[PDB]
C-alpha cells in the first residue's frame, strides 16, 4: 500500500533507453566464450588504418581501378599542379567512401588531425621532388606554387624510403566540425605541386603513378550518432 | 594498320548449321576484344557477343536472344575468329560484321573502333 | 534499356547549324555513350566516343555533349561528305543496344 | 577514456626523419602532428565514449512488420527470425564478421478498422498473442486449432492501450559466435545451397488475435524491434558499397566506386 | 640489415635478399589448441613435420593489363602431399598458414601489387537468384582470374568478377583493413603473412568450408619500355603451421 | 546496490532484480583501447624516428 505517483514519461517506448527486462528463457546455459583473434573494443581502432583514396574520378575512371592512380609525367615547365581537393571527410566525394569517411557518415561531429600517406609506385631509377601543401580557409584555393608554399607544407624526395606522411594539423575555431557540408566550418584545401621535374634515364617508361592513403591520428573523436545516407530501401527482401 | 576480312556466308536452309570466320591481320590478336554485330536489311544494328583477350581468360559473353544457339571461339595458333551457328530461323537473315575494340584511357570503354567489310547470310 | 533518336529523317543545306538528339529511357553514364556513322552501303565507323571525345580521322566540326538521359550531337557546318546515317550506342547493362538511326539529307 | 594531448615542439635540424617512412610493410605510421611542425602544449579533454562498441550497436531498430485480419480465414502472421530483411540494420552488422549479444525484443502493435457493412459497430479492447517457437517444435496452422496452447513455448499476451510488450533473450547459438558470413556449402558433396543460410536457424514467431469475430473486421499490424546488449565483436570488415538484392545471399550488381567530379584539380 | 629473412620449416627453406617485414595476423602467432577450448572427445593427431612445410602452388603470368587472382586457400592444398591425405581421412582439423608471395623484376620495370588474406569471403553470383558452383569458386591449386569488365547477368552460375567491387560487394580500396602487404617493384620483392586460425568453432571440417582467401590485385599496372623482358611471373608458396586433425573415418 | 560515477563533463545507484544475467541493463562503461593489433601488426618492432628499410 505504498503511495506512488506516475510522472510524465510513463508507458512510452524510447528507442535509445536502458532498462531491465524479464527473460524469456529462464536458467539458460550459454555457450562458453573463446579467444577469437582480432577483437574490436572501439570503433576508432578501425579508422586508424590506411585506405586508398580515389583522387582521380573524372567520370571515366570511377568504374575501374584507374580511379586510385594519380598520373605523374615528365613535363617541360615547372610549377604544375598534380591534384587538389577540399578537406571535408564526410561530404566531399573524394573522401566519401574510404574507411575513414564511411565511419564519419554514421556520426555528426568530429575533431582531430588527419594523416595523409603517399607512395611513389613508379620506376626504380626515376627521381623527383614534390610539394604537399595545405591551406586553411579564408582565401580561395591557391593557384601557383608561390601561393601554396605559404601554408603548411612538406617537401618530399623519393629515394629508398618510398613513402611520405603529411600530417594535416587541427586548426579550427570550434572544438568540433560538422560532417555534412557547411560554409561556416570549412576546413581548407589540400594541394600538391611539382617541386622539380621527374627525370628518367633512357629506355624507361616516363609516366609514373602515385597512390594516396588516409587515416586518423591518435586524437580523433566523434559524437552524436545518426543514420547513414548511403543506403536505400523500398520493400523487404 | 588494322585489317579484318571475313568469309563463310551464303544461303542455308532453316534449321541448319553454319560456320563464319573472321580473319585479323596487322595487330596482335591476343590483346584486343573482338565483337560480333549483325544488321538486318536497312534496319538498326544488333550486338551478338564478344570474346575477351588472353589477359582475362578468353571467356565469352553472348546476348540474351542468341544464347544456346550461337557460339564464339578463336583458334590458338593463328589470328582467326570463329562463329558457330546452330538452329537457324527465318529472322536470322542479316549482314554480319566483325569489330575490334581497345582501351582508351587505362580503362575499357565499350566502343567498337575498327569494323569488318560485312558478309551476307540469308536463309529461306 | 532502349534508345530513342529523333527526328529520323533530317535535311540539311550547306552552311547551317544542325543538331540531332539521342534520348535514353533510363539514366546512362557519360563515359559509355558513343556515336557511329554509316554511309550508303558500307561498313560503319566510330565517330564520337565517350560523348565528347573526337575519334581518329574526324574533322573538328563535330561536337557532342549532354548528360543524364538526354544527349546531342552538333555539327557547325554541313558539307557534302557528311551526309549519312548516325547511330548512338549506350551501355548500362547487357546487352549493348543501338538507336533507331538519324538519316541526314543533303539539300 | 580521454585522448592524447599534444606536447610542445621546437625547431630541429637532425638525422631523425619521422615523416619519411615505408608503407610497403603493411604498417601505418604512428606520426603525431608535433613531429612535422611547431606546436603548442594543448590539453585535450575530448573522449571516445560514443565511439565504443556498446554505444554504437545498443539502439532499437525495426526488422520486420506483418499484418493479419481478424474476421478471416488464414488471418495470422509468421516470420522466421533473421536480421537480413532491412537495409539499415544489416549494413551495421556486416561491419564485423563474428558477433555475440543478447536481445531486448520489443513489439509495437497497432490496429485499423476495415470497411464493414453492419451498423452500430461497438468493439471492446483487443487482445494479441505473440508465440515464439524454437526450431523443431510443432507449428500451428489455423487460427483456432489447439496447438496455440503453449504448453512449453514462451508467449506473451497483450491488450491494446497499455505499454508495449518487451522480453529479453540470451545468446542462443550452437557455436561461440553468430557468424555473419559463411563461405562454404552445407553438404559434404558441395551441391546446392551455398552461403549464410545454412547457419540461420533461430526459430519462428507467430502472431494472432485472441477475440472472436464480433461485428466488424479489424486488420492489425505488428512491428518488431531488436536491441543487442553485452555485445562483443571480432574481425572487422569493409562496409558494403553496392545495394542489397536478396535476403539469403550477397548477390549484387556492379557499381562505381564513388560519384564523379569534373577534373583532378577542381575543388 | 633489415632486408634478409630465412624461414625454415620442416625440410624446406625460403630465403630472400630484398624483402619487407613480416606481418603476423591480428597480433597473434599460431599455436596449438588448449584444453580450455577443446570440444572433441578424443586424441588429436599432430604430424607436425610431414605437413608443416612449404608447398608451392602454380605460377601465374602478370600481363600488361591484368585484373587479379584469388586462391580460396584451405582446399588449394587438397592434392598436395601428406596435407591432402590427412584432409580426406579425418573429419575435423585446424591449421594456421604462412603465405609467401614472391615476384621479381629488374630495376626498369614498374608496378605495384596488393596481397591481402581475407577471412570468410562470400562471393556473389552473376545471375541474381543463383549462387556460384564449386568449379567456379576455387580451382585445384590454380588461380581464378578477375575481369576488368563485368560479367553479364545472362550466365547461370558464374562468379561476378568485376575488380572494383572485388566480388564481395565492398569497395576495392577499403581492403587494407585485413592483414596485407604491398609488393612494390621499386623497393620490394616478396610479401610474407602469418595467419592464425580464425573461426567461430574451435575445429572445423576442411572440405565444406574455406575460411581463408588470398587475393592479389595489381593497382599500378605493369609497364616497361620496349626491349626489356616481357614475361614476369608470380609464384605463391603456402606452408601450414601447427596442424592437428581429429575423428578418423574412411577415405571419401 | 552498486554505486557508479555517472559520466559528465556525482553518483547513482543500480540494483539488479532478476535471476539471470541477460536481464541486466547495457553496460555502456567499458572503455578499453588497443589499436596495436591493427595499426602495428608486424613482427620486428620499428622505431618512429628511424628509417624503416635499413
Amino acid at each position: 500500500g505504498l503511495p506512488v505517483m506516475t510522472t510524465p514519461g510513463s508507458t512510452q517506448f524510447l528507442t535509445s533507453d536502458d532498462f531491465q527486462s524479464p527473460s524469456a528463457m529462464p536458467q539458460f546455459d550459454v555457450t562458453p566464450e573463446m579467444q577469437i583473434p582480432g577483437r574490436v573494443n572501439n570503433l576508432m581502432e578501425i579508422a586508424e588504418v590506411d585506405s586508398v583514396v580515389p583522387v582521380n574520378n573524372t567520370e571515366d575512371n570511377v568504374s575501374s581501378l584507374k580511379a586510385y592512380q594519380i598520373p605523374v609525367q615528365s613535363n617541360s615547365d615547372n610549377g604544375k599542379q598534380v591534384f587538389g581537393f577540399p578537406l571535408q571527410p564526410g561530404a566531399n566525394n573524394v573522401l566519401n567512401r574510404t574507411l575513414l569517411g564511411e565511419i564519419l557518415n554514421y556520426y555528426t561531429h568530429w575533431s582531430g588531425s588527419i594523416k595523409l600517406t603517399f607512395m611513389f609506385c613508379g620506376s626504380a631509377m626515376a627521381t623527383g621532388k614534390f610539394l604537399l601543401a595545405y591551406s586553411p580557409p579564408g582565401a580561395g584555393v591557391p593557384k601557383n606554387r608561390k601561393d601554396a608554399m605559404l601554408g603548411t607544407h612538406v617537401i618530399w624526395d623519393v629515394g629508398l624510403q618510398s613513402s611520405c606522411v603529411l600530417c594535416v594539423p587541427w586548426i579550427s575555431q570550434t572544438h568540433y566540425r560538422y560532417v555534412v557540408e557547411d560554409e561556416y566550418t570549412a576546413a581548407g584545401y589540400v594541394t600538391c605541386w611539382y617541386q622539380t621535374n621527374i627525370v628518367v634515364p633512357a629506355d624507361v617508361q616516363s609516366s609514373c603513378d602515385i597512390l594516396c592513403f588516409v587515416s586518423a591520428c591518435n586524437d580523433f573523436s566523434v559524437r552524436m550518432l545518426k543514420d547513414t545516407p548511403f543506403i536505400r530501401q523500398d520493400t523487404f527482401y | 594498320e588494322v585489317k579484318l576480312v571475313e568469309s563463310g556466308g551464303g544461303l542455308v536452309q532453316p534449321g541448319g548449321s553454319l560456320s563464319l570466320s573472321c580473319a585479323a591481320s596487322g595487330f596482335t590478336f591476343t590483346d584486343y576484344y573482338m565483337n560480333w554485330v549483325r544488321q538486318p536489311s536497312g534496319k538498326a544494328l544488333e550486338w551478338l557477343g564478344f570474346l575477351r583477350n588472353k589477359a582475362n581468360g578468353y571467356t565469352t559473353e553472348y546476348s540474351a536472344s542468341v544464347k544456346g544457339r550461337f557460339t564464339i571461339s578463336r583458334d590458338n595458333s593463328q589470328s582467326i575468329l570463329y562463329l558457330q551457328m546452330n538452329a537457324l530461323r527465318a529472322e536470322d537473315s542479316a549482314t554480319y560484321y566483325c569489330a575490334r575494340s581497345r582501351y582508351y584511357g587505362g580503362t575499357y570503354r565499350y566502343a567498337l573502333d575498327y569494323w569488318g567489310q560485312g558478309t551476307s547470310v540469308t536463309v529461306s | 534499356n532502349v534508345l530513342t533518336q529523333s527526328p529520323p529523317i533530317m535535311s540539311a543545306s550547306p552552311g547551317e547549324k544542325v543538331t540531332m538528339t539521342c534520348r535514353a529511357s533510363s539514366s546512362v553514364s557519360s563515359s559509355y555513350l558513343h556515336w557511329y556513322q554509316q554511309k550508303s552501303g558500307a561498313s560503319p565507323k566510330l565517330w564520337i566516343y565517350s560523348t565528347s571525345n573526337l575519334a581518329s580521322g574526324v574533322p573538328a566540326r563535330f561536337s557532342g555533349s549532354g548528360s543524364g538521359t538526354s544527349y546531342s550531337l552538333t555539327i557547325s557546318s554541313v558539307e557534302a561528305e557528311d551526309a549519312a546515317t548516325y547511330y548512338c550506342q549506350q551501355f548500362s547493362g547487357y546487352p549493348l543496344t543501338f538507336g533507331a538511326g538519324t538519316k541526314l539529307e543533303l539539300k | 577514456a580521454r585522448v592524447a594531448d599534444t606536447i610542445s615542439s621546437r625547431p630541429t635540424n637532425s638525422e631523425s626523419i619521422p615523416a619519411l617512412t615505408a608503407a610497403e610493410t603493411g604498417h601505418t605510421s604512428q606520426v603525431v602532428p608535433s613531429d612535422t611542425m611547431q606546436t603548442r602544449h594543448v590539453k585535450n579533454y575530448h573522449s571516445r565514449s560514443e565511439s565504443s562498441i556498446e554505444n554504437f550497436l545498443c539502439r532499437s531498430a525495426c526488422v520486420y512488420y506483418a499484418t493479419y485480419t481478424n474476421n478471416s480465414k488464414k488471418g495470422f502472421a509468421e516470420w522466421v527470425i533473421n536480421t537480413r530483411q532491412v537495409a539499415q540494420l544489416r549494413r551495421k552488422l556486416e561491419l564485423f564478421t563474428y558477433l555475440r549479444f543478447d536481445l531486448e525484443l520489443t513489439f509495437v502493435i497497432t490496429s485499423a478498422q476495415q470497411p464493414s457493412t453492419a451498423s452500430s459497430v461497438d468493439a471492446p479492447v483487443q487482445t494479441h498473442q505473440i508465440m515464439y517457437v524454437p526450431p523443431g517444435g510443432p507449428v500451428p496452422t489455423k487460427v483456432k486449432d489447439y496447438a496455440w496452447q503453449t504448453s512449453t513455448n514462451p508467449s506473451v499476451f497483450w491488450t491494446e492501450g497499455n505499454a508495449p510488450p518487451r522480453m529479453s533473450i540470451p545468446f542462443i547459438s550452437i557455436g561461440n559466435a553468430y557468424s555473419c558470413f559463411y563461405d562454404g556449402w552445407t553438404q559434404f558433396s558441395r551441391n546446392g545451397v551455398y552461403g549464410i543460410n545454412t547457419l540461420n536457424n533461430m526459430g519462428t514467431l507467430y502472431m494472432r488475435h485472441v477475440n472472436e469475430a464480433g461485428q466488424g473486421p479489424i486488420k492489425s499490424t505488428v512491428r518488431i524491434y531488436f536491441k543487442p546488449k553485452h555485445v562483443k565483436a571480432w574481425v572487422p570488415r569493409p562496409p558494403r558499397l553496392c545495394q542489397y538484392e536478396k535476403q539469403k545471399n550477397v548477390n549484387f550488381s556492379p557499381i562505381g566506386v564513388t560519384t564523379s567530379r569534373t577534373d583532378i584539380i577542381t575543388t | 640489415s633489415d632486408r634478409v629473412r630465412s624461414i625454415t620449416l620442416g625440410n624446406s627453406t625460403i630465403t630472400t635478399q630484398e624483402c619487407a617485414n613480416v606481418v603476423v595476423g591480428y597480433g597473434v602467432w599460431p599455436e596449438y589448441l588448449k584444453d580450455n577450448e577443446a570440444t572433441a572427445e578424443d586424441q588429436p593427431t599432430q604430424p607436425d613435420v610431414a605437413t608443416c612445410r612449404f608447398y608451392t602452388l602454380e605460377s601465374v603470368q602478370w600481363m600488361k593489363n591484368s585484373a587479379g587472382w584469388w586462391w580460396k586457400l584451405p582446399d588449394a592444398l587438397s592434392q598436395m602431399g601428406l596435407f591432402g591425405q590427412n584432409m580426406q581421412y579425418h573429419y575435423l582439423g585446424r591449421t594456421g598458414y604462412t603465405i609467401h608471395v614472391q615476384c621479381n623484376a629488374s630495376k626498369f620495370h614498374q608496378g605495384c601489387l596488393l596481397v591481402v588474406c581475407v577471412p570468410e569471403a562470400e562471393m556473389g553470383c552473376s545471375n541474381l537468384n543463383n549462387t556460384p558452383e564449386f568449379s567456379e569458386l576455387s580451382g585445384g591449386d590454380s588461380a581464378r582470374m578477375f575481369t576488368d569488365t563485368q560479367v553479364g547477368e545472362s550466365n547461370a552460375k558464374k562468379v561476378q568478377t568485376a575488380v572494383w567491387n572485388a566480388g564481395m560487394g565492398v569497395g576495392v580500396g577499403n581492403l587494407t583493413i585485413f592483414p596485407h602487404q604491398w609488393i612494390n617493384l621499386r623497393t620490394n620483392n616478396s610479401a610474407t603473412l602469418v595467419m592464425p586460425y580464425i573461426n567461430s568453432v574451435p575445429m572445423d571440417n576442411m572440405f565444406r568450408h574455406n575460411n581463408l582467401t588470398l587475393m592479389i590485385i595489381p593497382f599500378v599496372p605493369l609497364n616497361y619500355s620496349e626491349g626489356s623482358s616481357p614475361y614476369v611471373p608470380i609464384t605463391v608458396t603456402i606452408a601450414p603451421m601447427c596442424a592437428e586433425y581429429n575423428g578418423l573415418r574412411l577415405a571419401s | 546496490a552498486q554505486v557508479s560515477t555517472q559520466k559528465t563533463g556525482i553518483h547513482y545507484t543500480n540494483i539488479n532484480y532478476y535471476k539471470d544475467a541477460a536481464s541486466n541493463s547495457a553496460n555502456r562503461q567499458d572503455f578499453t583501447q588497443d589499436p596495436g593489433k591493427f595499426t602495428e601488426p608486424v613482427k620486428d618492432i620499428m622505431v618512429k624516428t628511424m628509417p624503416a628499410l635499413n
